[PDB]
């Protein structure tokens, strides 16, 4: 019924600028109050600012105020959040909110990611099971897919036949604006060197295709 | 300035459980118009509670807003596994919100589950490419609350590792968390014993997985 | 023409 659809999700470098928009329907966006907020991994949810349904009074936090603007388009039921001067610390998920006691109504999200990398294949290095990676009947083993850009990158092991107990996590953005993700999977100790055990790895922006035989 | 909350908590189904929600600036007061806000996965956002005691339109009566002594508070009541979510709060100073760190609620679905704990050296091939990455993994572990703590030669480490999680597993309710310490190879090579400490609810002591390079 | 009401903030 009532739906906040946010546009304008995407990549900028250190120093660039953006604009994200959310279009309201289903309530009088002339009539509520709006508020900017953001969520990254590790910085929890942050409040950006707020602007009244006629723009006179726009609120922001005095950290982001600088670099920072919310405006509003009533008659296209859409509001805007600006960003200039971007670095690598803005990089989160953005979202719009609406007011109504509390924070009533959520947009879906924009990703806004700030890197100055260049597209780059992933280093494959195999997490090898050991004495220090086995517990009970089980041992872990994996794969450190490191320092690729952009995302994302697909994991499956033996070609897609071994998949219970596969964990692969989501990946992280490192202070060098690359990414590095993890895919681990326990198998019985028993197992270890009985059986062969290869991670295959494709990220399609660098047309990198890695097969890596991870051994105790 | 600073809102400061529990960073975790543990209730179970029909309990009632507190979380609170501080000011750095002074004692937490109606003009602070406390909002409380959850979180449940996929970043779904639900505002439960504005100026205090103000429940959203749709939000259950089981979610009451309060003032505890010195502090603003958010209680629910007869807990459901529903719940189980993290719990933002952000108060209000003049003409801006602060939101707090957040409280992860766990509403205890199954028996506590300790995580499982191994720690991989860096390769061989890594080393050749000139960095070098230690990976602890902590496998399906309930609740998700835990503390991963690197220290070299014995030593504790800060700024230089990184984490991820699992989503919750549909039908164990487990979690799985891997956590990356990395270093250039010569800063790894000034060092000789590499450890990853692990507290966790499940744990009565802190597990130690460790390695000499 | 009368203003009507509008949605309640989360701050007063
Ligand atoms: C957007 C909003 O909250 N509008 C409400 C309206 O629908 C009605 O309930 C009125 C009661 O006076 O207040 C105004
Ligand atoms: C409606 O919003 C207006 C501003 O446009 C005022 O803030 C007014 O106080 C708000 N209404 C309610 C009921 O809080």
């Amino acid at each position: 019924e009532v739906k906040l659809h946010q546009s304008g999700g995407g990549l900028v470098q250190p120093g660039g600028f953006l604009k994200i928009s959310c279009v309201v329907s289903g309530i009088d966006f002339s009539r509520y109050w709006m508020s900017w907020v953001r969520r990254a991994p590790g910085k929890g949810l942050e409040w950006i600012g707020e602007i009244t349904p006629d723009s006179n009074t726009i609120n922001y936090v005095p950290s982001l105020k600088d670099n920072f603007g919310i405006s509003r388009d009533n008659a296209k039921n859409t509001l805007f959040l600006q960003m200039t001067k971007v670095r690598s610390e803005d990089t989160a998920l953005y979202f719009c909110a609406s007011y109504y006691e509390g924070f009533a109504y959520w947009g879906q999200g924009t990703l806004v990611t700030v890197s100055a990398a260049s597209t780059k294949g992933p280093s494959v290095f195999p997490l090898a099971p050991s004495s220090k990676s086995t517990s009970g009947g089980t041992a872990a083993l994996g794969c450190l897919v490191k320092d690729y850009f952009p995302e994302p990158v697909t994991v499956s092991w033996n070609s897609g036949a071994l998949t219970s107990g596969v964990h692969t996590f989501p990946a992280v953005l490192q202070s060098s604006g690359l990414y590095s993700l993890s895919s681990v999977v326990t198998v019985p100790s028993s197992s270890l060197g009985t059986q062969t055990y290869i991670c295959n790895v494709n990220h399609k922006p660098s047309n990198t295709k890695v097969d890596k035989k991870v051994e105790p | 300035a600073v809102v400061t909350q529990e960073s975790a908590l543990t209730t179970s189904p029909g309990e009632t459980v507190t979380l609170t929600c501080r000011s750095s600036t002074g004692a937490v007061i109606t003009s602070n118009y406390a909002n409380w806000v959850q979180e449940k996965p996929d970043h779904l956002f639900t505002g439960l509670i504005g100026r205090t005691y103000n429940r959203v339109p749709g939000v259950p009566a089981r979610f009451s807003g309060s003032l505890i002594g010195d502090k603003a508070a958010l209680t629910i009541t007869g807990a459901q596994t529903e719940d189980e979510a993290i719990y933002f709060c952000a108060l209000w100073y003049s003409n801006h919100f602060v939101f707090g760190g957040g409280t992860k609620l766990t509403v205890l679905k199954r028996t506590v589950a300790a995580p499982s704990v191994f720690i991989f050296p860096p390769s061989d091939e890594q080393l050749k490419s000139g960095t070098a990455s230690v990976v602890c993994l902590l496998n399906n572990f309930y609740p998700r609350e835990a503390k991963v703590q690197w220290k070299v030669d014995n030593a504790l480490q800060s700024g230089n590792s990184q984490e991820s999680v699992t989503e919750q597993d549909s039908k164990d309710s487990t979690y799985s968390l891997s956590s990356t310490l990395t270093l250039s190879k010569a800063d790894y090579e000034k060092h000789k014993v590499y450890a990853c400490e692990v507290t966790h609810q499940g744990l009565s002591s802190p597990v130690t997985k460790s390695f000499n390079r | 023409p009368a203003p009507g009401s509008t949605a309640p903030p989360a701050h007063g």
